[PDB]
């Protein structure tokens, strides 16, 4: 049995918008520490990791532990029906193939109930080791989204180059090439500098999280996946992982 | 048939071994 | 010699947006009491009944009733050429081949004149009686739109049930509960629980901009009626049969 | 080496909106004096002619005249990458197979370099003598564009009819007909003129509409219509359209 | 569904 | 229903 109420349902809505153009089915891990989701996309080339800590739900009760197999697509059409100012409660009989979703509102006048079936889902979890990356780049999440859109008109892979006082972005295609250089304000923290290439198609799904945070942080190291993180204030985060190109 | 995979990358499984 | 000036042009634009998506052709009947229109979607599952009182208009002239065969699409196209602050005039002559829409721009600056070709047309009409509806729900248009737009993604049919809208499909189901009073009133003499096609309700709701309120009206085993009132001059009632 | 710096780059941006749609390849003539682009559209029924004066830029540098073969689609795509408030700088070498475009944020913190593979083309330029027009109309950019938008939902050409106190645009079609009478609107008319133009082409021109808040239409009996959008203290975009003729 | 004219007088 | 600009302006 799990029940969880959220005063800022605003967020769930956006979480699901993030997750939804990337993966269609996933598995929600529910515990008393909170709500966790790990999923790769269908190519096993990116992966998304979601955490919504119990201490952030304006009401939390996980009774026993619980893995809910969910069509994110379905779920996305449901959270789209939530008003933006709506209080979103979740609830799940401690098994039965069905998760429940309540949208209360401002002046307690309208109340929306949706029940979505769920799914025996045999999905595959990876263990990501604890580590720290050579380069940690912090930038305004907006600035990063438009960067990936811009360069994505030029080419389809981006070359990210980290250095003491700045980071660079480069692409090239049958049109020419282009290069975007940002430099310490946009923050860097770096042991050894880095240079990898990543596929914009996936980056450009990641920035769909952009409304969750005003900042985004990428982490890198030689010949290992990029980490793209968004801090969901007071509450947890969305990491995307992307394997480097080549 | 060759299972479709975007050109030029590895699975994450080659980087993060799956739980078991 | 029909003539109808309307100092709030927008009313008419909103009117044509409200119809053009449901019905493509239609007979505009003009009389001294004002303007009227009745027409079923080609499905024949619904119709719209329009009423624009002669008092509505700032000026109104008519010495011969008149049934004008209008292509609503090309009327919409034209009316998209009206400016929202534009005064609008509709004029048609005793004898009918064309309708004429003048858009006088506020400040004596520009006039535009559009003569629309009319079609000789035979659109069926239905007599609908004045009756007592078990329930009459009232509420803000805005909300009632969102509810259809919402449940559209769940199923293709809503069960209305004094007040509760609800639906369901392959993924699961949903419902929305409104009571009391953002002003949502009820008038009830009998529980009622019909089933309508969202496709249609979603057409009806293009009328939302004419009115911050909508009203539902229903009774068992009979068509739903949804009504938006063009302020201080009339109404736009849609009717839909249940499944 | 060529080097134009335009601090207020939203302008290069609009110029490509205003061109890319009518023509997709053009030849940028660079020189002491400035930039000059003249192309016919593809049917030869219409022509655009751009002038950007050197004294118009914030910074200008030319050592050898240049005809640069540019793919306009590609350049608008790159330009579409600029911040509405970026300083933009065109650079190219004489070598020349490659025009650079640089976008620098007004804090000198973000800076983009997009450098564009060039092209090679022969392009029929056209002799266009300075001439008087027997009638000329000033008008709001916006109002001209709605008028053309409007009218093209009724018919596919517009009779532009001029008087000493009125301009009337009229169109005609399967659904019926329409006209719009116009009495910042000014007519300087050495004599009356009525002529008919294709709304397609006009509807491309009106795109320059974001470059200026005024537009002028210049015309006379059997000579192409001219529609001019003046780019503030810098130059212009002028479009030419041949009048419709008896079939 | 049933057309609207299985409910209305002509 | 139109004529080419080469009619009006000389190459």
């Amino acid at each position: 049995m799990f029940e969880a109420r959220l005063v800022q349902g605003s967020i769930l809505k956006k979480v699901l918008e993030a997750l939804k153009d990337l993966i269609n089915e996933a598995c929600w891990d529910i515990s008393s520490s909170g709500v966790n989701l790990q999923s790769m996309d269908s190519s096993h080339v990116s992966l998304v990791q979601l955490t919504l800590r119990s201490e952030g739900f304006d009401t939390y009760r996980c009774d026993r532990n619980l893995a809910m197999g969910v069509n994110l697509t379905s779920m996305s059409k449901i959270l789209k029906c939530a008003g933006n100012e709506d209080i979103i409660t979740l609830r799940a009989e401690d098994n039965a193939d069905t998760l429940a979703l309540v949208f209360e509102a401002p002046n307690q006048e309208k109340v929306s109930d949706y029940e979505m079936k769920l799914m025996d889902l045999d999905v595959e979890q990876l263990g990501i080791p604890e580590q720290e990356y050579s380069c940690v780049v912090k930038m305004p999440s907006g600035e990063f989204a438009r960067i990936c859109r811009d360069l994505s008109h030029i080419g389809d892979a981006v070359v990210i180059s980290c250095a003491k006082d700045g980071v660079k972005f480069s692409a090239s295609g049958e049109l020419g090439n282009g290069n975007i250089k940002l430099s310490q304000t946009v923050t860097i923290e770096m042991n050894e500098p880095v240079q990898l290439t990543f596929a914009l198609r996936y980056l450009n799904f990641f920035t769909k999280a952009t409304p969750l945070s005003s900042t985004v942080t990428l982490s890198m190291s030689a010949d290992v996946p990029l980490v793209v993180e968004y801090k969901i204030a007071d509450m947890g985060h969305l990491k995307y992982y992307l394997a480097p190109k080549i | 048939c060759k299972r479709p995979r975007p050109e030029g990358m590895q699975t994450l499984e080659s980087f993060f071994k799956p739980l078991t």
